[PDB]
């Protein structure tokens, strides 16, 4: 029978105001003998309307992908509501309900530096700019890049790893042309969470 | 006061 | 029917010579009414009869566990050979095989570089000390961290993320007390790697 995945909203969609976070219901293996869903979302236990369904969409393996979306609300997701969604269909015996909230916890800043490369890795082409973020919670963030007011692209963050204090580490790296660094441009570190003053900060590191 | 991402909103106390 | 897993060696294990690396075929929710499992093991298609069979054990949830463990030569997993397991079993309608190798793809040397605490970072009780090791392949690596001939344990590593030239990379981060640092002790990051020189390198750190 079905299978559903409750997925979270992006940690981006939920921290900015300018963005819409949503939570996403999605049932697979609906079988093309019974391909009616229902959905039933609820708010801390309370039942919820105003869900959307996307359009259906055919897999090719003998069954349709089925999804619902609904808005949260950015505080709502932040004060830890937990959004429920039910699924029935007539291939169920009974309802599936899956639930997702913020994970559980007192919400730790993360603390943000940014570290030159090495002297060592000055011999080549180019050089790795690294952003060390440490004693966050939850392990819910974003980070990303800039210079001169322009986004930086070639860069990879590592996943969270969840540290002995119970809060979250984690490294980005940004990959520049060593003459940019030489020139003394000043690159920036951005980081995106719900414990920092306005969910945000900026870290900069150029040549000293 | 506010925070702003490459000319965006994050947020504002 | 049963459920077949195959496990790699332990980077140490391939990593260090006097060590012993070891694939392991693990099959899981094998019935009450047929226990019997029948391994066959092939090394690049050659079978071979010197593997071993760990005490059977049953979970909870009316199921055993049966495992069998070959022993790798450490010359042939580093030449990348192919290790298959072959899973008979009567709940089986057909034999179950499996194969792990290590990764394909050149070896390429990783690049250690220790990162000192930032200045920000010294206002608190104790500090996070860096290693970065990038520009590695295949992405099995062990990392450590010692002090004046003593292994400092109070470490958490990354695992490795593939980076935009198709190596890999990680960092580690050892944290000591702030005094440790400030009163100039030498820290170092010892990476272990296939194609580093004998497989090992140590970069130090100290203010
Ligand atoms: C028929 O085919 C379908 C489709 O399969 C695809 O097509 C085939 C041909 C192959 O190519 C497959 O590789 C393709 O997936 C099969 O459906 C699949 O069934 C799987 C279960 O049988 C299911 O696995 C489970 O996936 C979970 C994670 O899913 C993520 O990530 C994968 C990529 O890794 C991605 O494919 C999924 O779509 C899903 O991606 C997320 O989607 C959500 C929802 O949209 C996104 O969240 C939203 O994003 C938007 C913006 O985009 C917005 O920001 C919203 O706010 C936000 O909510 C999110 O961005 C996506 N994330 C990523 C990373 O991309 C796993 O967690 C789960 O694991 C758990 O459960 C397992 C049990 O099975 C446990 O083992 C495990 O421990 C975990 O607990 C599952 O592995 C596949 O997702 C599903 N594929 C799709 C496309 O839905 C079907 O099975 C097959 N039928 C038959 C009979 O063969
Ligand atoms: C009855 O119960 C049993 C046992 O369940 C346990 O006990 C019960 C009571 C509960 O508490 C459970 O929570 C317990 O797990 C069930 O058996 C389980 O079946 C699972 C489903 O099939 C299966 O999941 C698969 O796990 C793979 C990874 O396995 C790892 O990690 C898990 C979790 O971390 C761990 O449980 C396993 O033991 C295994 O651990 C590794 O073992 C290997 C081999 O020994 C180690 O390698 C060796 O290391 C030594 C060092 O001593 C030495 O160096 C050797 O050289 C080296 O080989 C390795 O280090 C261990 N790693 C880790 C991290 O611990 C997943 O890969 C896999 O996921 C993928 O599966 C599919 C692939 O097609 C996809 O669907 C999916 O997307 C994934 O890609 C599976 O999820 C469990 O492993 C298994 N549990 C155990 C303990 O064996 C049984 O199912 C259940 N039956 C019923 C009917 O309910």
């Amino acid at each position: 029978g079905p299978s559903v995945f409750l997925f979270p909203p992006k940690p981006k969609d939920t921290l900015m105001i300018s963005r819409t976070p949503e939570v996403t219901c999605v049932v697979v293996d609906v079988s093309h003998e019974d391909p009616e869903v229902k959905f039933n979302w609820y708010v801390d236990g309370v039942e919820v309307h105003n869900a959307k369904t996307k359009p259906r969409e055919e897999q090719y393996n003998s069954t349709y992908r089925v999804v619902s979306v609904l808005t949260v609300l950015h505080q709502d997701w932040l004060n830890g509501k937990e959004y429920k969604c039910k699924v029935s269909n007539k291939a169920l015996p009974a309802p599936i309900e899956k639930t997702i909230s913020k994970a559980k916890g007192q919400p730790r800043e993360p603390q943000v530096y940014t570290l030159p490369p090495s002297r060592e890795e000055m011999t080549k082409n180019q050089v790795s700019l690294t952003c060390m973020v440490e004693g966050f919670y939850p392990s819910d963030i974003a980070v990303e890049w800039e210079s001169n007011g322009q986004p930086e692209n070639n860069y990879k963050t590592t996943p969270p790893v969840l540290d002995s204090d119970g809060s979250f580490f984690l490294y980005s790296k940004l990959t520049v042309d060593k003459s940019r660094w030489q020139q003394g441009n000043v690159f920036s570190c951005s980081v995106m969470h719900e414990a920092l003053h306005n969910h945000y900060t900026q870290k900069s590191l150029s040549l000293s | 006061d506010c925070a702003w991402h490459l000319g965006e909103l994050v947020w504002c106390t």
